[PDB]
C-alpha cells in the first residue's frame, strides 16, 4: 500500500482533502475549501549572499522526499 | 545586558480543555460534542444526543459516559443525531476522536463539508479517473488511484 | 532661494505622494484584515484538547540544554514589511535565548536577511507561503518535514499572539520529542496523576488509551497535533501580521 | 583618522534619519540599525556638563584630556563598546563615566524589579 | 583664480559705492561681462600665434550645495566644464569629494592621452553602469556582479591627496578595469597600489620574466604616453607585471591579513591603510 | 558575530555603495537586472536549440 | 497614434517609480510591469549616438529614416519586442542595429559563463 | 483672450518705462483694478436692457502648475469660477485636461437647462465618489 | 460645561469614527456605542432650519433661546432624553420642538402597520 511507499500520514488526508474539494458543489464553501488545497509556498535558503530554492522536499504530494 | 525583557506565554494556556475526572456521579443525558477542521470549527461544544464514526477498524457508535477510547479515523463519511430526533452528516478527511468519560467529545479533522454541498455527478467523474491511475501501473499514479477511490467509495455509497 | 523653493516643492509633492501609497497599504490590508477577524469569532477550539498531550510544567532552559544534543527553534515571519517590532522581537528573543545547540527554521523573507546575519550558521533556510491562497494543514505538515530532517528534542515554535487589534504578544509552543514523548507518556500513565504544575489539566487517562493504540498510529497521533500546532502559529501570524500593519502604517501617515 | 571615521559614520546616520523619521528603526537592514544605534550612541556621547552650566545639567563638569578623548571613541567606533546603552553617554565625559553611570542605571533598574516584587507580594 | 564670488563683492562695492544702479542680488548687473572678459581670453592659440596656451582653473564658493545662485550660474555658462565638490562626499569620506554626476568637461577624449583615452572610456562605461546598481545595498555578496566590484575598487583609487604620476595612475586603473583587482577586498585596493607601485613584488620574490616592464624605472611614462597601453609591445608585459603583483599579495599579504584578530594588530594595520589613501 | 557591518575599516566587511548613486531608483534597477539575465539565459538556449 | 501612446506610457511610468521606490515591485499587476518595462525599454531607445558625439560616446553615430522610426517604436507598443532585452535599445539607433546588440550581448555573455566553468576547471 | 498673463506685461512695461510705482512681481498696485475694469463688463443684461449678454472665457497660462502666482491670484478673486487644465493628464490621453476638483462653476445649474440638471447631477454624485475609489485603489 | 462637554463627545466620536471604519461598530464597548449614539443625535440637533428659507423650502424657522438650548443639550449628555431616535433630532430647535416630532414619526410608522396589517388581514 501506501504506507511503505515513503509518503506520510499528513501527505496522506491531504491528498483525501484535494479529492473531497474536487467533487463538492460550486459555491462560496467552495470558494473557501479551494484555498485550503492549493499550492503555492515555496523553500528558500540563503547562499553566501544569493537565495536558493531547498529542493529536497517538494511541495507537491505525489513525489516523496528524499 | 538586560536580563531577558521577554516572557512569551505558552500558547497552548489560552486554550481551555477538559479535566478528565474518573467519576464519582452519574452520566449527563447528552454528549458534548465539539467537531472542528483544520483551524476554525463547525460545532463548539453543543449538546447532542448520539453521533457514529468511521474508523480503520470499521465504524464506531456513541453514547453518553462511553468508554475513554481515542482511534484514528478512516477517510469517509460521519453521522450525528441531535437530541430532537434529527440528523445531520459530515464528510471527513481522517483525524482523531476524543470521547470522554464526562461526555465531552471532541474530534480533530482535516477537513468537514456536509453531505448537501457534494453531487453525484462530478463525483461520477473522478471515479474513472481514480480506476485509471490506479490501475496505470506507477508507485506514483497507483496510489491517488487508491486513495480517491478510499474517500469515493463511501460518497457512491452513501449517495446511494 | 529659487533652488530652494523648488527643493521643498519636490518634497512636499513628494509625501502628499507618498502619504496616499502608504494608504492604499492600509486599504488592502484591511481588505485582508476583515477577512481573516471572522477567525477570531471562531478562534480557540482546535487546540483545546491538543494541549493535554503536549503540554507540560514551564521547564528552565538552562537544563533542557544539558538534556537535549540539539534544539530547534522556528520564528514565524513576515513576506512583507511595514508591520512593526514582530519579526524584529522575533529575533532579539533568539539572541536572548541563544546557545549552543540550537537550529533554525523559520517562516517568512524577513527571517532570511536577518537571522543569517545575527545568527551565521544555526540558522539554516526558511519556509514562504504566498498569501495568494489561505494557509493549510499540508503546508503544516510541508513544515513539519523540514522539522524533521534535523533529529532534534525539543521544537521551540515562535509567533505572534493576536490578543486584540492593540495587542499582539509573543507565544510559544514547546513540543517534545517523539521518542522522547512516548517515554514520558508510559512514565506519566504509571504513576498517580497529579498535576505538577498550576493551570495544567490532568490527563492520565489519555496516556493510558493511547498506550492502548498501536504504534503507527500513535506515530500519527503525534505528527498530526505538532501539525495542528504549527497551522495555529502560522495563522495567528497572519492575523498579528494584518493587524500590527495597520498600527504600523497609521503611525507612518 | 578617528575623527574622520566619526563623521563618515554621522554622515550616513544622517542619510537614514529621512526614512527613520518616516518608517521607524524596524524598517532598516540589520547592519544599518547597528549604524544607528552606534551613532546615536556618538552624538549622545559628544555631549556633556561644563563647569559653567552646573545649574542647568544639574552636573559637575569634566575636562576630558585629548589623549583620553580618542580612545574612548575609537573603542565606541571598532565596537568595542556597544553593550553599553544609549543614555549612559548623554552628558558625560571619559568612557570610565559612562561605566559608572551604566552601573548606576542598572543598579536602579534592577531595584525598580525587586521594589516591584515587594510591591506585588504585598498586593 | 581663488575665489572669483569674492572678486565679485568687488565689483559690487565699487559699482554700489559710485551710485550704480544695483541689480540682481545687488550686483549692477554686468557682472557676467566680467568674468566673460576674463575667461575668453583662456585659450590654445593657433601656430600661427605660437601655439601657446593658458589653462583657467577658477573656483567659486557654494553655499548649502546650490547651484541656483546669480554668480555661479554666470560662470557655469562660461566655463566649459566643472569640478563640482559635494560636501556630502568630503564629510562622507571620500577627498577630493568629487561629484561625477554633476562634473563634465565639454572637450573629453581630444584633451587626454592616447593611452588615457581607452582606459577612461572604459571608466565612463563602468561607472555609468555601477550609478545604477551602487544604490543597493550588497545582498548578493558572491552573487555581486563584476561592476560592483571594480566600481568600488575604482573608487578607493580616486581617494588622494596630491598628485598621482601619469605611469602611476593608469597602472592602477587598467587593473581595475580588467580586474586583476578582484580577489582582494575593497580596504585594501591601496595598499595593493602602493606595493605596485614604489615595492616591485617580482623584482623582489625574483619572479622577473619581464624584460623592461617595471614600475621602478619612472621613465615609461613617456613610452606608455606614445605608444599606448593597447600596444603589442606593452600589453602583454603589463599584464605579466599585474599578474604577478596580484598573486604575491594574495598569497604573502592579504593572507597575512586576513589572519589579524588583535586590536592592536588591527588598529596598526588600520592606520597603515589610511597613510596608503594618503601618499599614493 | 553579532553583525559584520561594513565600514571603511579593514576588519569590518566591505561596502560596494555609493553615495552618489540613488536609493529611490535601486529597486527598479534590481527588478530590471534580474529580468534581462533571465532572458540572455534563455536566448542561449534558443541559440542551442 | 505611436506618438501619443507613447506620452500616455511615460506618464504612468512615472506614476510607477513612484510606487516601486517605497513598495516595491511585486506590488504591481503583471499588466502593469508589461508597461513599466516597455517605458523602460522606451525610454533607452530613444537615445542615440551623434557624429558629433564620438568624443564623448566613443561610437558612431546614426542616422535613423522616420519610416523606420514608426516600425520600431510601434513594434515596441504592442509588445512585439519583449523578448529582447533592456539594454539592447540603449544608444542604438534603429530596431535593426538592436538585435545585433542583444545577439552580441548573448555572446559576451555565454563568454563568462564558459569562462566561469573553466576557471572551476582549472581550480 | 488669449492671453491676460501678457497683457499684464504690457502694463508692467508702460507702468515701469513711465515711471509709475512698482509692487509685487514688479507689477503695479492697480493691475488688479486693471482685469476689473475688463471682466465685470461682461454680465447678463436685465430685461430692461435688452437681456443681451457678454461672457468672457479669459485664459491665463500658469508656470509649474503655480496658482499663488499674483495675476492667477486676481483672476480667480475676480472670476465667477474657473477651469484648471492639468499637463500630467493631457500626456495621458486624457483631453480637455480638465481637472475637475480644482476647477469651479459658482453658476452651478441656473445654467444647465432641464435636460443637464439632472444628467450633470448625478456626475457629479458618480465622480466625487469616482475619485474617493480611485485614489485609494492601487495600480494592479 | 455643557458645550466643553458636548467638544469631548464629538472629539471622542471622530476618534470612534476612525475606529469604525476600520474595525466596526461592535468592536467597540458598551460605554463608547453610547456616545457614538449620542454624538451622532448631537450633530443631528446642530442642524436648525431658517425662516429666510421658509419659502423656497416650505419648512419653518425656529428661533431658540440662549438658556432653553442649554438646557437641551444638558438632557441630551445627561442621558434623560436617549429613548428618542436620531433622525428626530434633525432640523428641528429646541427639545419641545423634536417631540412633536418624534410623536409624528411613530404615529405615521404606526398608521403604516395598521395600513399593512389590514391591506393583507383583507385579503
Amino acid at each position: 500500500s501506501w504506507r511503505d511507499a515513503g509518503i506520510s500520514y499528513l501527505r496522506y488526508l491531504s491528498i483525501v482533502t484535494r479529492c473531497i474539494h474536487e467533487v463538492q458543489k460550486e459555491g462560496p464553501l467552495l470558494t473557501k475549501n479551494v484555498r485550503f488545497s492549493t499550492i503555492g509556498w515555496k523553500s528558500l535558503y540563503l547562499d553566501h549572499g544569493a537565495t536558493k530554492e531547498y529542493t529536497a522536499i517538494p511541495a507537491e504530494l505525489e513525489k516523496i522526499p528524499e | 545586558q538586560d536580563p531577558r525583557k521577554f516572557f512569551p506565554d505558552n500558547g497552548f494556556r489560552f486554550f481551555d480543555g477538559p479535566e478528565d475526572s474518573f467519576g464519582d456521579g452519574n452520566i449527563p443525558a447528552q454528549i458534548i460534542l465539539t467537531l472542528t477542521r483544520q483551524d476554525e470549527f463547525i460545532l463548539k461544544q453543543e449538546p447532542v444526543a448520539a453521533i457514529t464514526i468511521r474508523t480503520n477498524e470499521g465504524e464506531m457508535g456513541v453514547l453518553a459516559g462511553h468508554e475513554y477510547t481515542v482511534q484514528q479515523l478512516a477517510p469517509g463519511i460521519l453521522e450525528v443525531e441531535y437530541e430532537g430526533g434529527k440528523k445531520d452528516q459530515y464528510v471527513i478527511s481522517g483525524g482523531f476522536a476524543h470521547v470522554n468519560d464526562t461526555g465531552v467529545v471532541d474530534i480533530n479533522t482535516v477537513e468537514a463539508v456536509p453531505l448537501e454541498e457534494i453531487d453525484h455527478e462530478k463525483l461520477a467523474k473522478a471515479l474513472e479517473e481514480a480506476r485509471a491511475k490506479s490501475q496505470s501501473p506507477d508507485e506514483a499514479v497507483r496510489i491517488q488511484g487508491e486513495i480517491a477511490l478510499e474517500i469515493f467509495e463511501p460518497l457512491e455509497a452513501a449517495l446511494h | 532661494g529659487g533652488g530652494t523653493i523648488r527643493f521643498w516643492r519636490e518634497k512636499l509633492e513628494g509625501y502628499k505622494k507618498y502619504h496616499q501609497i502608504v494608504k492604499t497599504i492600509k486599504m488592502v490590508t484591511l481588505a485582508k484584515y476583515r477577512q481573516t477577524v471572522v477567525r477570531t469569532r471562531v478562534r480557540d477550539q482546535t487546540l483545546r484538547y491538543t494541549r493535554k498531550a503536549l503540554d507540560a510544567k514551564t521547564q528552565d532552559d538552562q537544563e533542557v540544554i544539558e538534556k537535549s544534543e540539539c534544539l530547534l527553534y522556528v520564528p514565524i515571519t513576515t513576506n512583507r514589511g511595514s508591520c512593526g517590532a514582530l519579526n524584529t522581537n522575533m529575533v532579539r528573543y533568539l539572541q536572548e535565548v541563544e546557545n549552543p545547540k540550537m537550529t533554525i527554521i523559520s517562516v517568512g523573507k524577513k527571517a532570511l536577511d536577518a537571522m543569517t546575519k545575527v545568527f551565521q550558521d544555526t540558522y539554516r533556510r526558511t519556509i514562504l507561503n504566498d498569501m495568494k491562497q489561505a494557509m493549510s494543514f499540508q503546508f503544516a505538515a510541508y513544515v513539519l518535514e523540514h522539522m524533521n530532517t534535523v533529529p532534534w528534542d525539543r521544537a521551540q515554535i515562535v509567533y505572534n499572539r493576536y490578543h486584540g487589534a492593540a495587542s499582539q504578544k509573543l507565544a510559544i509552543f514547546n513540543l517534545p520529542k517523539f521518542e522522547d514523548w512516548k517515554q514520558k507518556l508510559e512514565e506519566d500513565s504509571a504513576g498517580d496523576g497529579k498535576i505538577e504544575e498550576d493551570g495544567l489539566l490532568q490527563s492520565l487517562p489519555m496516556k493510558t488509551a493511547l498506550g492502548e493504540l498501536e504504534e503507527t498510529a500513535v506515530e500519527d497521533f503525534y505528527n498530526f497535533h505538532s501539525c495542528l500546532a504549527v497551522l495555529n502559529a502560522v495563522s495567528e501570524n497572519e492575523l498579528s501580521e494584518y493587524a500590527a500593519r495597520i498600527v504600523a502604517v497609521e503611525n507612518q501617515l | 583618522n578617528v575623527a574622520m571615521d566619526i563623521v563618515e559614520m554621522l554622515t550616513k546616520y544622517k542619510e537614514l534619519q529621512d526614512i527613520i523619521a518616516v518608517l521607524g528603526i524596524d524598517e532598516l537592514s540589520e547592519e544599518d540599525k547597528l549604524i544607528v544605534d552606534r551613532a546615536r550612541k556618538v552624538a549622545k556621547f559628544m555631549s556633556q556638563p561644563f563647569a559653567v552650566a552646573e545649574v542647568f545639567t544639574g552636573m559637575k563638569g569634566y575636562y576630558v584630556q585629548l589623549e583620553d578623548c580618542v580612545s574612548d571613541f575609537g573603542s565606541l567606533l571598532m565596537g568595542q563598546c556597544d553593550n553599553i546603552p544609549e543614555m549612559a553617554f548623554y552628558m558625560v565625559g571619559g568612557l570610565d563615566s559612562v561605566k559608572e553611570k551604566a552601573a548606576k542605571m542598572a543598579a536602579e533598574a534592577a531595584a525598580m524589579r525587586e521594589r516591584a516584587r515587594k510591591a506585588a507580594e504585598a498586593k | 583664480y581663488d575665489d572669483l564670488s569674492k572678486q565679485a563683492v568687488s565689483y559690487r562695492q565699487i559699482s554700489l559705492l559710485l551710485r550704480r544702479p544695483p541689480g540682481r542680488e545687488a550686483y549692477p548687473g554686468d557682472v557676467f561681462y566680467l568674468h566673460s572678459r576674463l575667461l575668453e581670453r583662456s585659450a590654445m592659440m593657433s601656430p600661427q600665434k605660437g601655439s601657446g596656451s593658458l589653462t583657467s582653473l577658477p573656483i567659486v564658493e557654494t553655499l548649502s550645495n546650490d547651484v541656483t545662485a546669480y554668480i555661479v550660474t554666470n560662470v557655469i555658462s562660461i566655463t566649459d566644464g566643472q569640478i563640482y565638490l559635494d560636501a556630502k562626499l568630503f564629510t562622507g569620506g571620500q577627498r577630493p569629494a568629487v561629484n561625477i554626476g554633476l562634473s563634465v568637461s565639454r572637450v573629453g577624449s581630444s584633451a587626454q592621452n592616447k593611452a588615457m583615452k581607452k582606459v577612461g572610456g572604459a571608466l565612463k562605461m563602468l561607472m555609468g553602469e555601477y550609478r545604477k546598481m551602487a544604490g543597493e545595498q550588497t545582498s548578493g555578496s558572491q552573487n555581486v556582479s563584476p561592476v560592483m566590484i571594480r566600481g568600488a575598487r575604482c573608487l578607493q583609487l580616486f581617494n588622494q591627496k596630491g598628485p598621482s604620476y601619469f605611469m602611476d595612475a593608469i597602472v592602477a586603473l587598467y587593473a581595475v578595469t580588467n580586474g586583476y583587482m578582484d580577489d582582494v577586498k575593497l580596504q585594501y585596493s591601496k595598499f595593493y597600489e602602493f606595493l605596485l607601485l614604489n615595492k616591485d613584488l617580482p623584482v623582489l620574490y625574483g619572479q622577473v620574466n619581464n624584460k623592461y616592464f617595471y614600475m621602478y624605472n619612472k621613465n615609461l611614462n613617456y613610452f606608455i604616453r606614445y605608444f599606448g597601453l593597447n600596444h603589442e609591445i606593452l600589453e602583454p608585459e603589463l599584464k605579466k607585471y599585474i599578474e604577478i603583483h596580484t598573486n604575491l599579495f594574495l598569497d604573502n599579504y592579504q593572507s597575512r591579513m586576513n589572519e589579524l584578530k588583535s586590536d592592536e594588530d588591527l588598529v596598526q594595520l588600520k592606520n597603515l591603510l589610511y597613510a596608503c589613501k594618503r601618499t599614493v | 558575530n553579532k553583525v559584520k557591518v561594513p565600514g571603511r575599516k579593514p576588519q569590518d566587511e566591505e561596502d560596494l555603495t555609493w553615495a552618489e548613486a540613488d536609493r529611490k531608483l535601486t529597486p527598479e534597477e534590481r527588478y530590471a537586472r534580474d529580468k534581462q539575465m533571465a532572458l540572455l539565459d534563455k536566448m542561449t538556449s534558443q541559440v542551442e536549440e
